[PDB]
């Protein structure tokens, strides 16, 4: 299980990974299973968490598979685990800050 | 002692993956620029369709896994590139 | 595909009845189921020539059949014997429980295991005969 | 380790008029289309009343978010359809039993749109979902609509097309109230520098026509998606993903092949 | 299996039955677009007098005689059927004339005839 | 004596179908005949064919 | 449609003569396209055509549907008698054509009359 440690207001790259690098729909959820992120087609769609503008992904990389997403200002209440969705792969990753 | 008939035109089926076609209603003349493109890619319509209903058959559907929706999406893209042409796009290439 | 595209169709017809009913009516139904301006005729032409590359390709489908039949022995018998023995081994099944209380898709889910075997005893069984 | 350049391709743009049609999907000969015409189908599962056809009814190719425009209408009841429900990530399709007619016109800023729908019609057609939802639910939760949450201006909008000019309708005036046990105006905003739906990647466009812009279309559909939290359901909408728009209307149909070669054994000879 | 195939109608129907079995500027910058367009349909003739072939070989099957010219059954003639005497039907007669003749019963023929291959069926 | 049956019989009976007209016509001329020989005719029989029966 | 494999080898052509068939956005010329679609599928009826007419031939010599029939018409010595062994070892089956020239046209007109003695034999018993 990996982990990231940050110590405020920077911005992370968690990133989750595909394995043909064709823009699979994928997402991101807490551990709470609130959305975070999340490809829909080739746009972008978050959720209604507390890191609802807080949050991105490098729209240019979802053509070469990898899925990141970058939390600018990151404040103290955000340190949790988040949880892929590519195809079935729940690749975990957690934050503490 | 029993022996291996064959026969010709038993109701059989399986679960293919072809390549079908659209073969819409358009006109020929018109500028609708769907009409531009319905007229090279697409067959005309068949005025007497053929429709036949089954038996006590119960086939086992599939919504989400269905192979006709990315052959409607590919005639789709292949649609709006050829019909609403842009005056600057930005593709991003990213060689690795 | 007008010509030979609403056969296979036809084929279909009888599906989910039981196997004693679907293959006595296979003789009846296979008689009856083989019953301009300018701009506009350089596409009018093309519309005409992709009504035939399906219509000519529900005839090379269908020849294609007879081709294979004609190996094993009976070319255009619909209802036809052969002389090789039906192992019990594909299936340990008595007549009596096979032409009244199945229907033909389950056959595809039974002897599919099998049924490249049998392809291959149909066609000696007339080939040195 | 790697970092992207991002072309400029420049065609030649003029005003094309765009309107979808009819557009079926037919197949070559050897193979089938099966078709379900049971009117209460889940969209998986055993469907009992299969019938056989070659193609489908004039499917419209019409590319929308938020909003199914123009497309066809449930038999009997509103029929809600996803791959797995309390799957949070899933996006619940809902059809519609009614229409429900929108006029959104450009009169004659330029690019300014209202858009006229009727509250007496809505109000109705989005109380059905609701029957329809607790009965996956527990007939005992409060549903709750809110508008969308962050994004693109695509999805977070009605985004669809009208005469080569792209709208961009805000609906937070229509999925707004939070349901217990006389016409909407939308405003919409053409915009020119829009993403693309096909690939990844920006796409600027002409500025719109001279002229009054109208489309009168048929809301027959909705992409709502569930927020699973820790109690009441939050039922905001979306899109996008362009494929579930024409997956509404390709859900009764499996493309089959004929294999008419039997061998049956039988007490025959020679 | 053509359609001007057999435009050799000629008078004696044993020499009929015996070749039964032996069977420059006009363009004005369209003439690319006559032959182009009356090119489908010498293709649209064609193709449909391959399934008339198809259509009739799946009719000699019932009768189990497919995939051959003279076919010989196992059912006697009948005395409504223009009960002649095998020589005025046969040297001396155009077939038109003789179709012409059995037309009232070319449909009640057919009926017996497929029941004389269902009766070579029972014995399999 | 007895029913036997032969395939390529030449032999024709009648028939009712609907003849399409070709009418060679000029397409540019505003004559009301060369607007309605494009709309509903097509091009006249490059090498046309007939035999002697 | 019915074509060949490469040849190149009489004894293993007959092996694999079974397998041929016992398994298996322009918008700018119009006209480079719907020629040369035509030409291609008259290509496509001839070879429909041609296989019906074939089968039609072996319908008379009492072969039609099987690929490798055998007939009871018997070799003359007159026709090109050959070793039988090394026929199927080492030869092509073009090489073959060329050690019949003009005994082809009388091949067929035995197994014509053949099949018409076979027919004024099985309806004399
Ligand atoms: C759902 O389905 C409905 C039903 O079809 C769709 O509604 C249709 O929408 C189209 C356009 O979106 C509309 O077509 C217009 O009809 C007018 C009435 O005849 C036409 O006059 C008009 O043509 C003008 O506009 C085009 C736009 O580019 C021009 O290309 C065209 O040449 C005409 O342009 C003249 O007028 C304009 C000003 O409008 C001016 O700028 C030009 O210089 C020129 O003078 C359109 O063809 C249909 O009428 C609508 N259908 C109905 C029944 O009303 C709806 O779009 C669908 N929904 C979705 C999302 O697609
Ligand atoms: C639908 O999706 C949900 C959410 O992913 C699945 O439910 C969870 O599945 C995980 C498997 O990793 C279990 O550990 C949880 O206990 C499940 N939670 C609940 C509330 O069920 C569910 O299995 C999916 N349904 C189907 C049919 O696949
Ligand atoms: C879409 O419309 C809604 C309201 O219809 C906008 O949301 C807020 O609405 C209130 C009044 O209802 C305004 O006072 C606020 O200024 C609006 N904005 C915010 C951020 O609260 C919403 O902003 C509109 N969407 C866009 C993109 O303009
Ligand atoms: C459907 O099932 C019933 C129940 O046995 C049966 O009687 C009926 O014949 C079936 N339908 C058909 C068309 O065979
Ligand atoms: C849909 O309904 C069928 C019953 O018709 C059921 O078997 C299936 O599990 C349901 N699927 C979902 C995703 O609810
Ligand atoms: C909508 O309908 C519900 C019940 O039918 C009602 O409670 C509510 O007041 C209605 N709202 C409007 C705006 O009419
Ligand atoms: C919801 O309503 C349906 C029908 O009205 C009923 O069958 C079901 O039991 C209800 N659900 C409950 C009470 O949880
Ligand atoms: C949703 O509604 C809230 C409050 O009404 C508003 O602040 C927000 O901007 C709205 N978002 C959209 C996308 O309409
Ligand atoms: C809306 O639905 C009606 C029937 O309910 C239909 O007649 C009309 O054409 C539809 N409008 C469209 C498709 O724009
Ligand atoms: C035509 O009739 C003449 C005179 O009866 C006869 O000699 C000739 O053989 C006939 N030819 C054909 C082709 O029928």
């Amino acid at each position: 299980k990996k982990v990231v440690l940050g110590k405020k207001g920077d911005t992370v790259e968690l990133t989750c990974t595909a394995s043909q690098k064709k823009s699979i729909q994928f997402h991101w959820k807490n551990s709470n299973q609130i959305k975070i992120l999340g490809n829909q087609g080739s746009f972008l769609t978050k959720g209604p968490s507390k890191l609802n503008d807080r949050a991105d992904s490098r729209r240019s990389l979802w053509d070469q598979g990898n899925f990141p997403l970058i939390i600018k200002n990151l404040k103290i209440e955000d340190s949790d685990t988040y949880i892929c969705e590519v195809e079935d792969q729940k690749e975990e990753v957690q934050l503490l800050v | 002692n029993l022996w291996v008939t064959v026969y010709y035109g038993v109701p059989v089926w399986k679960d293919a993956e072809t390549t079908l076609f659209c073969a819409s209603d358009a006109k020929a003349y018109e500028t609708e620029k769907h009409n531009v493109w319905a007229t090279h890619a697409c067959v005309p319509t068949d005025p007497n369709p053929q429709e036949i209903h089954l038996e006590n058959v119960t086939e086992e559907f599939n919504m989400w896994k269905n192979n006709m929706v990315e052959q409607m999406h590919t005639d789709i893209i292949s649609l709006w590139d050829q019909s609403l042409k842009p005056c600057v796009k930005l593709t991003p290439l990213c060689v690795t | 595909a007008v010509g030979i595209g609403a056969v296979f169709l036809g084929f279909l017809g009888a599906a989910g009845s039981t196997m004693g009913a679907a293959s006595m009516t296979l003789t009846v139904q296979a008689r009856n189921l083989l019953s301009e301006a300018q701009q506009h005729l350089l596409k009018l032409t093309v519309w005409g020539i992709k009504q035939l590359q399906a219509r000519v390709l529900a005839v090379e489908r269908y020849l294609r059949d007879q081709q294979l039949l004609g190996i094993w022995g009976c070319s255009g018998k619909l209802i036809c014997c052969t002389n090789v023995p039906w192992n019990s081994s594909w299936s340990n099944r008595n007549l009596s429980e096979i032409w009244d209380n199945m229907t033909w898709l389950q056959w595809d889910k039974e002897i599919s295991n099998y049924t490249q075997i049998i392809y291959g005893l149909l066609e000696e069984s007339q080939n040195q005969q | 380790l790697i970092n992207c350049n991002t072309s400029a391709i420049t065609q030649a743009c003029p005003k094309v008029s765009f309107e979808p049609i009819p557009i079926h999907y037919c197949a070559p000969a050897g193979f089938a289309i099966l078709k379900c015409k049971d009117k209460k189908f889940n969209g998986t599962g055993p469907c009992p009343s299969v019938s056989t056809v070659q193609c489908t009814h004039g499917i419209k190719p019409v590319v929308s978010t938020q909003l199914l425009l123009n497309g066809s209408l449930a038999e009997e009841e509103v029929m809600i359809r996803s791959e797995n429900i309390t799957n949070n990530a899933k996006n619940i399709l809902v059809q519609f039993n009614t229409p429900v007619q929108i006029n959104c016109t450009r009169p004659n800023d330029i690019r300014q749109a209202h858009c006229n729908v009727s509250k007496a019609t809505w109000n109705e057609t989005l109380g059905k979902v609701v029957k329809q939802l607790r009965k996956h639910f527990g007939n005992n939760t409060i549903i709750r609509f809110a508008n969308s949450s962050g994004g693109d201006l695509e999805v977070t909008t009605h985004s669809f097309n009208c005469g080569g000019e792209f709208f961009y309708c805000n609906t937070s005036g229509l999925f707004n109230s939070t349901w217990i046990s006389d016409s909407i105006t939308l405003p919409c905003r053409i915009k020119q520098i829009i993403n693309m739906w096909q690939r990844i990647g920006q796409a600027m466009y002409a500025p719109p026509i001279q002229g009054v812009i109208r489309c009168v279309s048929n809301i027959t559909g909705l992409i709502l998606t569930r927020d699973g939290g820790s109690t009441t359901e939050t039922f905001r909408p979306g899109g996008g993903d362009m494929r579930d728009n024409w997956r509404s209307e390709l859900y009764k149909y499996k493309v089959v092949k004929i294999e008419p070669l039997g061998v049956a054994p039988t007490r025959c000879k020679r």
